[PDB]
């Protein structure tokens, strides 16, 4: 959370949600488009297999 | 607060100076405004407006354009050795020795090459020249 | 200078219009630094009546190497134990 | 500058003794790739004079010097790579040496 | 600045503050706003709807650039390679274009 | 001799610049001038943008080492600075792990965007969603990144060391893995929709029959001893 | 003297190289001529320029 | 005084000292040929110290060149802003202070056993700086004569009838 | 055997270097070098430093 | 031959030109490195010449520039000289250069040729 | 710093002193092929002498 | 060049491209080394046939 | 470092920084980064998501549905003319879009969508002393760093452009105006303090 709000590009290059909660019906001064290729390609994730054959 | 005291010039139009704190215009015209303080930009209009229109591409430096003879030789050379370059290899290659001149020049430490001629004047000269070293 | 959004957002006076009738835009005003959050975990609940703004902070971030070295004593003292109990046995 | 130029220039040719037709060509053909690089950077410079140069124009002028570095240290990278792991003779008979 | 006694009076009779001003200057003292400087913004009729100005649509200079470079790489090549010249007089009727160009 | 030969090095010098400009102009695009909603989020995008993308990052990995390799070569050439004669410490098979280190990435740069448009065509007439278009990004970028140790599969038999060939083999072996779920996700995306049949649809049909060929003849040529004959 | 002197006569008025050419070189000794290099002369125009 | 003075790359303080560079010249002038298995044994060992010493050399100049190339800049830490200045600095600077530590003898065990030795290998290795290594060999013999060592091939020898094949430095009697 | 001594003086080293040579060191950032006490100079993130120290 | 290192004293004036007379003249050195050695002796002293004469020239011109001309004569001698010390020195140092490093280059050849380097071999 | 430093005088005048040939002094224990470099040496001391 | 320099700014959404000016030159510069690649067949400089009698030029 | 205006920006500068120091929604839709637009709401009939566009009467507008954080798109990426007049839906996930056209005005209608705009960044704003940094860590995270330091003293007054001329060409103008202007805002300054 202190990522997403202090450095948020950095926040962005880890994949992270944007932590804020806007439940309240003002969008958040500073969100960003999710970058999810690290927790994508995972074996764990929809690049299981991809990252399977380059294990 | 020392108000600039007076203007000594004949022109009226100066003694605007007289109604201003000088640190005023020290803030105003120069410091940040240095570049600005009491001159007229009318160049920064004049080129704007030079910049911002679809004017002559062909740029040499930042006063000049570049100069239309050269302008135009360039493109009209650029032109006609495409054409001549697309129809020779899209045509004229069933006889090369027809469509092209076999021509070559060296170092001048060697000797001279036999294709090292003048063309078109094949019939006239044959040209060699002293090795160097 | 707000923490909240919803209260940046609430009675707004420093909306353009309003300086749209005196024409004078301080840079010390740029909404960039007009609000910031508080850096800790802020999360809505459901209260008995509206939102709560509930607070979730975990640890500081003021420690100092002093208390660090008061926790670490038991550590390193259990380390040297094992390796001369390993020296031992 | 122009008299020592073309003072350099005609005594270069003059060594080399050039065929005249061919290196004129030539040099023809490569003023104008120089000049016309060099005008459409004189081009970009007059027109960012005013009313053009936002942020994001010189965020991608930034972009645009560090992606040209880049792809000039590319083969530059793998140059030094061989030149490192440079191919050699066996060193047991052929090139003994080379220790 | 001094407000006049009287038109302070009349503005808190037909006027009662109710809400905070949410501009940063409340809190500038008088050295800070006489030390500050005055800029002007120029506001006219926007037509570019981009962060990006406007750009030139046509690229003569580079069409031009890239003729020279495609004759400099065929002409260098042959000639350096085949040691072939193109025979310009034998379509001497283009070379007439060029030269009547 | 001097000739054809210092032609084609000099012009794969050009392609490998022009590659360069086409590639940088192109991936600069994506990076910086993109809608703000698609940013990085490339499963939105078209299967050809999705894999023009690819092709344009493999072609700016591969294109210096093509380039060093034909420059190379022409110093050997015309200055005889023995790179590859074998007499004075060059080696010829130094060229040819040059040359296929950058030859197999050409290969799949110019396979992959056909994939791109089957991946768009077929969806389009069956108007409904492709099989799984994740997992179809995900193997054509494992292909991708198995295009990089694949390349000796070239020079099996210019007396490679047995580690390097079992390795090229193993790993050329498994690049069956991506293309058959290549396959298996346009056959699903084939199924449960509305038909509509057109004239790319077709075409699209004798790709994937064509396809299904070349493939498994390409899988049969890591065969070692199938190979050697 | 130092831009066109000097290199004028280091150049074409010797074929022995200075300290300075080679001393970072790994290369044997050797001579050089002006009569055996760049042979389309891109020299020139730059040296012009 | 640490605890492992048993180790061959470690040494006292007043060891033979050898600076890292003479040490390579050194090497230079040597056949392992002539050498024994145990001198061979002692020059393979300070070959592996040697090279993780060298190794580390540069480190242990950075803090004095970071120092160095900061003052040189300024009083102003531009830390992550002044690197470009900082760096070039350095790029500069840390060379010296690599020459001066390469250039700084350094005790060592190994040296003092390789150089001052009975046996024919240390013998072979001093005849051998002594003549292929007219200035190593005269500077390590005015330090080797200091350090108590009585040999034929040092420059100070007062029992001998032959002259000495280099200049005597100034030294106490 | 090595290794267990050597943990063994690295935990003996961590309790002793510390009040001797850190904790002291600790003592070098209570001002700056001007004499005005510590406060945050950030490299590119503004971090929000609001708790005491 | 010469020992090599940091320590070592660098080559004399009267060790450089021995060595040079030694190439040039000895039974034992190849008629390649003869050559050297003699091509590195003509084309060195025009260099050494033409410093000198061109510092001459030069240093005729200084002494009567716009400056220096109105200077009182002590000055003004040293300040034209200057022209002249400097292109002097460098006729003389570059032509000392050029025939010490092709002869240096001889040398190396005469020692490779008769086997005279450790660590050199064919 | 703070220790005795060796002298690094040394002779600066006398060609070729540091042309060492071999003798009882150095052990004979040189490349083998320097027996022509020592001929060379007793030559130069000759005619230096 | 036809599909990346018309798709990619209609998928990607970007008004042109990155850099135009080098679109129209990598378009432009193409032409050269396809003439210099396909002509290889037609050209060698052993331009002259069997039964070109050499010795009379 | 940073520009100043009164001589240097005309057309383009001199809207970006207009959007910089306004917020005005509008020069700010001009200006907005490509990088990352704000997350607004789901589109519904009573909360329509709002699609901004700088007098421009349409916009390529895609949908990809109900976002989620099991997969971050909510269905296939379909793309529509989102018009200018009334509200037009997605029927793919029944989503309500609203083309709002800001005009180049204050209306208070335009600072009631004030809080549908990132704030403008002002990094990149004035000119840099750092063309890139060469470094790989820290590309993507920084941007370029700077020896000198952004002053806040400035106050932004917009003018009419003809009138910008004449401060251009007359700087007895230009002195006069900006001694009123200066007047003004210390006017303004006791008035905020007063009602504070
Ligand atoms: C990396 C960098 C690489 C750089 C390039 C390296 C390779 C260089 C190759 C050089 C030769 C290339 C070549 O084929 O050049 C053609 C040719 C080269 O000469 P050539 O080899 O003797 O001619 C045989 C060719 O086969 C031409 O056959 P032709 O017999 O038909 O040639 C005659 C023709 C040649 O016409 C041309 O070459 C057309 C271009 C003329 C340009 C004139 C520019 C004038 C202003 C200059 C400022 O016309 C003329 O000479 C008169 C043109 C009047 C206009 O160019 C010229 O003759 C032009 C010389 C200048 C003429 C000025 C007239 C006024
Ligand atoms: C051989 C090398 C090159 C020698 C020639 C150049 C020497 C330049 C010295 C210099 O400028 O001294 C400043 C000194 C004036 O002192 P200052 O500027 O008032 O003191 C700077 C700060 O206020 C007070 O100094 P400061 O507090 O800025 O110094 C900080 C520095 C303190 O350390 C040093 O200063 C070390 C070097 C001492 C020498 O701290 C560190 O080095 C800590 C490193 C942290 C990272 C450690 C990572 C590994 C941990 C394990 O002298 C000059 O400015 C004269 C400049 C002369 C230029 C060269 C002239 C020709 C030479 C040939
Ligand atoms: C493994 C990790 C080991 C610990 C690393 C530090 C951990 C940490 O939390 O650091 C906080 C700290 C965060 O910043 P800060 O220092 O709190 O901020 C204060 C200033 O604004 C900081 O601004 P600044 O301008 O003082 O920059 C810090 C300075 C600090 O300098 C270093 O980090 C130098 C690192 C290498 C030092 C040499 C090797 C160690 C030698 C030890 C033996 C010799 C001891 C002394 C001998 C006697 C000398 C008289 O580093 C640089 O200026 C450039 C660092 C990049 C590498 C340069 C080439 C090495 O981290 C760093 O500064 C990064 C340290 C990176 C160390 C490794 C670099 C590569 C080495 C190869
Ligand atoms: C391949 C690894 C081994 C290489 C061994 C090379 C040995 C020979 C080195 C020869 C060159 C010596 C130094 C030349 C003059 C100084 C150049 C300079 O200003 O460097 C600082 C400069 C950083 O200045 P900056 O970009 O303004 O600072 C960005 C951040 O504020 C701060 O950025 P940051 O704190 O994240 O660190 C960035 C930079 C910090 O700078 C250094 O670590 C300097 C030492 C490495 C310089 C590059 C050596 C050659 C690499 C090929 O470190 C690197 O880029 C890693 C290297 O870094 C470089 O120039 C690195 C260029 C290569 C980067 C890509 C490859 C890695
Ligand atoms: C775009 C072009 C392209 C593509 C996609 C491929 C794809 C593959 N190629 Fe290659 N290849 C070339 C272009 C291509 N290739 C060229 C030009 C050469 C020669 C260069 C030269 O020497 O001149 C070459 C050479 C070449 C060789 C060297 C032959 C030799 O010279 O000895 C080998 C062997 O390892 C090989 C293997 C493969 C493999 C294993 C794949 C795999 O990627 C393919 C795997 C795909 C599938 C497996 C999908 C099929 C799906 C099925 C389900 C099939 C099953 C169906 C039935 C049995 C009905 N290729
Ligand atoms: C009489 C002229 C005296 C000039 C003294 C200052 C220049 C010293 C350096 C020099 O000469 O470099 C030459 C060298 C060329 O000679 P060089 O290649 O032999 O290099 C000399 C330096 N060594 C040998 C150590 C490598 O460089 C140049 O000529 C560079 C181009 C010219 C740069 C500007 C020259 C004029 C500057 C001073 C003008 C006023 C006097
Ligand atoms: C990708 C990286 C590729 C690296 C290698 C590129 C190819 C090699 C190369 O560039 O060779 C040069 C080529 C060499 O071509 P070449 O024909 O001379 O080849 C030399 C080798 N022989 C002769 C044996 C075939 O071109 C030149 O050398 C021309 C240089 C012209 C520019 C001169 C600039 C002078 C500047 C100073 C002027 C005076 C100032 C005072
Ligand atoms: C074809 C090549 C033939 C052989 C010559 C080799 C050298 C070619 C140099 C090419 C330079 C870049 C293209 C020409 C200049 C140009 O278009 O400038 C305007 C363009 C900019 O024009 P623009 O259209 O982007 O305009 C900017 C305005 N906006 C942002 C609104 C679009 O400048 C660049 O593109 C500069 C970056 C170039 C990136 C790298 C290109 C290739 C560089 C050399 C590669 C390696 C060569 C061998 C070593
Ligand atoms: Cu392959
Ligand atoms: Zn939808
Ligand atoms: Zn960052």
């Amino acid at each position: 959370y202190e990522l997403f709000v202090d450095h948020p590009d950095l926040a962005q290059w880890t994949g992270t949600y944007p932590k804020v909660d806007s439940s309240h019906g003002f969008p958040f001064y500073s969100t960003y488009e999710m970058y999810r290729d690290f927790q994508e390609n995972t074996l764990n994730s929809d690049g299981s297999f991809a990252q399977w054959i380059t294990l | 607060m020392n108000r600039f005291f007076k203007v000594s010039s004949k022109y009226q139009y100066y003694k605007y100076l007289e109604q201003y704190d000088a640190a005023f215009l020290r803030k105003y015209q120069s410091e940040t405004h240095w570049y600005l303080g009491r001159r007229g930009a009318w160049k920064n209009l004049v080129i704007k407006y030079a910049g911002d229109h679809i004017s002559l591409e062909e740029e040499h430096n930042v006063k000049y354009k570049t100069h239309l003879s050269f302008v135009y030789l360039s493109y009209r050379l650029a032109w006609v050795l495409f054409a001549y370059v697309l129809i020779y290899n899209h045509f004229l290659l069933g006889d090369i020795g027809k469509t092209f001149n076999v021509g070559e020049w060296d170092h001048r430490l060697k000797p001279s090459a036999e294709r090292d001629y003048p063309t078109r004047y094949e019939s006239l000269y044959i040209l060699d020249r002293t090795q160097k070293w | 200078m707000f923490r909240w959004l919803f209260l940046y957002w609430y009675n707004s006076t420093d909306t353009p219009s309003a300086i749209a009738k005196v024409n004078l835009w301080s840079y010390i005003n740029l909404r960039l630094f007009k609000a910031r959050l508080s850096s800790s975990i802020a999360y809505y609940i459901l209260g008995l009546n509206n939102l709560e703004l509930k607070k979730l902070k975990i640890f500081y971030k003021n420690t100092y190497f002093d208390y660090i070295y008061l926790k670490s004593i038991p550590c390193l003292f259990l380390i040297i134990f094992f390796t001369n109990l390993y020296l031992f046995l | 500058g122009l008299l020592l130029g073309l003072s350099s220039i005609y005594y270069l040719m003059y060594v080399r003794l050039l065929p005249f037709n061919k290196i004129i060509f030539a040099w023809i053909l490569v003023a104008m790739f120089l000049y016309w690089l060099l005008s459409g950077f004189v081009f970009f410079v007059k027109k960012y004079q005013y009313s053009k140069f936002t942020a994001a124009i010189q965020r991608f002028w930034k972009r645009t010097y560090i992606i040209f570095w880049v792809i000039e240290a590319g083969t530059f990278s793998v140059f030094f790579y061989l030149t490192l792991n440079a191919s050699s003779e066996p060193v047991y008979m052929y090139d003994q040496i080379k220790i | 600045t001094v407000i006049n006694s009287e038109f302070l009076t009349y503005l808190k009779s037909n006027y009662k503050i109710s809400f905070s001003a949410s501009n940063i200057v409340k809190y500038l003292s008088d050295k800070s706003v006489n030390n500050s400087v005055i800029l002007y913004l120029r506001k006219n009729k926007i037509f570019n709807k981009s962060r990006y100005s406007r750009n030139r649509q046509t690229y003569r200079t580079g069409a031009y650039w890239c003729l020279y470079v495609n004759i400099i790489a065929v002409v260098a090549f042959y000639f350096w390679f085949y040691k072939f010249t193109m025979n310009f007089g034998y379509l001497w009727w283009l070379l007439y274009s060029l030269i009547l160009s | 001799g001097v000739g054809s030969q210092d032609i084609l090095i000099l012009s794969v010098v050009f392609a490998g610049i022009s590659t360069t400009i086409s590639f940088t102009n192109l991936l600069i695009t994506r990076r910086t001038l993109a809608m703000p909603g698609l940013r990085h989020r490339r499963v939105l995008m078209p299967f050809v943008t999705i894999s023009i993308f690819l092709t344009l990052r493999m072609l700016a990995t591969i294109t210096p080492v093509l380039g060093a390799a034909v420059i190379m070569m022409a110093f050997d050439r015309h200055w005889q600075t023995t790179f590859f004669e074998y007499a004075y410490g060059g080696d010829p098979i130094l060229s040819q792990h040059l040359f296929w280190f950058f030859g197999h990435p050409e290969v799949y740069v110019l396979i992959i965007p056909t994939f791109g448009f089957i991946n768009m065509i077929v969806p389009h007439n069956n108007t409904r969603r492709v099989a799984s278009k994740h997992h179809m990004i995900w193997a054509i970028y494992v292909m991708a990144y198995m295009g990089y140790l694949v390349w000796g599969h070239h020079m099996y038999l210019v007396g490679l060391d047995h580690r390097s060939r079992t390795m090229y083999s193993t790993i050329t072996i498994m690049i069956s893995m991506p293309a058959t779920i290549k396959v298996v996700n346009w056959t699903l995306s084939l199924v449960n929709g509305a038909l509509k049949i057109d004239l790319p649809f077709l075409f699209s049909m004798s790709f994937l029959l064509l396809f299904l060929v070349a493939g498994f003849t390409g899988m049969w040529l890591s065969h070692v001893s199938l190979n050697v004959s | 003297w130092c831009a066109y002197f000097v290199p004028y006569n280091i150049f074409f008025k010797t074929h022995m190289p200075l300290e300075h050419a080679y001393d970072n070189l790994f290369f044997p000794y050797f001579q050089h001529t002006h009569f055996l290099w760049d042979n389309n002369a891109l020299h020139i125009p730059t040296v012009g320029g | 005084m640490d605890n492992n003075y048993h180790f061959w790359g470690n040494g006292d303080r007043q060891d033979v000292s050898l600076s890292y560079e003479d040490y390579y010249s050194i090497l230079d002038c040597l056949l392992d040929e002539k050498l024994s298995p145990q001198g061979l044994m002692k020059f393979k060992n300070l070959h592996e110290v040697s090279m993780y010493g060298v190794s580390y050399v540069p480190l242990y100049c950075f803090p004095v060149a970071y120092g160095i190339s900061h003052m040189l800049t300024g009083k102003v830490r531009r830390g992550h802003s002044g690197y470009r200045n900082l760096f070039s600095l350095m790029s500069v600077v840390l060379p010296f202070t690599c020459w001066y530590a390469y250039t700084t003898p350094i005790p060592r065990r190994l040296y003092t056993e390789i150089i001052c030795s009975n046996n024919a290998d240390g013998a072979y290795v001093r005849n051998r700086i002594k003549q292929q290594k007219p200035g190593i060999w005269r500077k390590l013999s005015q330090q080797l004569y200091n350090k108590n060592f009585r040999f034929p091939e040092l420059n100070q020898d007062l029992t001998a009838t032959e002259f000495p094949l280099d200049y005597v430095a100034p030294h106490k009697f | 055997n090595i290794r267990a001594h050597f943990w063994s003086n690295f935990a003996l080293g961590l309790l002793i270097t510390g009040p001797i040579f850190i904790i002291p060191f600790g003592k070098a950032f209570r001002n700056l070098r001007s004499g005005v006490p510590y406060y945050f100079r950030p490299k590119y993130v503004f971090t929000q430093k609001n708790q005491y120290n | 031959m010469e020992p090599f290192g940091t320590d070592e004293r660098n080559w004399t004036h009267e060790e450089k030109d021995i060595i040079t007379r030694f190439l040039k003249y000895d039974k034992h050195v190849n008629l390649k490195t003869a050559e050297m050695v003699y091509s590195a002796e003509v084309e060195s002293a025009y260099f050494g010449k033409a410093g000198a004469l061109a510092g001459g020239v030069i240093s005729a011109l200084f002494f009567n520039f716009p400056i220096v001309r109105n200077l009182p004569i002590i000055r003004r001698s040293v300040i034209g000289v200057l022209p002249f010390l400097y292109c002097y020195t460098w006729g003389k140092n570059t032509q000392e250069e050029l025939r010490w490093l092709k002869t240096f280059a001889a040398y190396q050849r005469f020692v490779v040729y008769h086997g005279q380097h450790c660590k050199l071999w064919v | 710093l703070f220790d005795f430093n060796p002298s690094s005088i040394k002779f600066e005048k006398y060609p070729f002193y540091y042309w060492i040939n071999s003798s009882q002094l150095t052990e004979f224990n040189q490349y083998r092929k320097f027996v022509i470099r020592d001929s060379i040496i007793y030559s130069l001391n000759n005619y230096i002498i | 060049g036809g599909f990346a320099n018309f798709l990619i700014p209609y998928h990607v959404g970007s008004k042109d491209v990155a850099y135009p000016r080098l679109n129209s030159i990598g378009f432009w510069i193409q032409p050269c080394g396809y003439i210099l690649l396909a002509k290889i067949g037609f050209l060698r400089p052993q331009f002259w046939r069997y039964y070109d009698k050499t010795s009379f030029s | 470092r940073m520009t100043n205006t009164t001589e240097e920006a005309f057309d383009e500068v001199s809207h970006e920084w207009q959007a910089l120091v306004t917020s005005n929604p509008f020069d700010l839709n001009v200006f907005n980064y490509l990088e990352n637009t704000q997350t607004s709401n789901f589109g519904t009939v009573d909360n329509p998501l709002v699609v901004f566009t700088s007098e421009t009467p349409f916009r390529y507008v895609g949908c990809t549905g109900q976002m989620n954080e099991d997969d971050y798109e909510g269905h296939e990426l379909l793309f529509f003319l989102l018009r200018e007049g009334s509200l037009q839906r997605c029927m793919g996930c029944g989503q309500v879009f609203k083309l709002v056209r800001l005009r180049n005005e204050y209306s208070p209608e335009m600072d009631y969508y004030l809080s549908n705009f990132h704030p403008y960044e002002m990094q990149e704003m004035g000119e840099s002393d750092t063309t890139v940094l060469m470094s790989p860590y820290k590309y993507a995270s920084h941007y370029e760093y700077t020896q000198f330091e952004t002053p806040s003293n400035m106050v932004y007054s917009m003018v009419n452009p003809d009138e910008h001329d004449r401060l251009l060409v007359d700087p007895a103008y230009r002195m006069e105006r900006t001694k009123a202007l200066e007047e003004k805002y210390k006017v303004y300054t006791s008035s905020l303090r007063e009602v504070e």
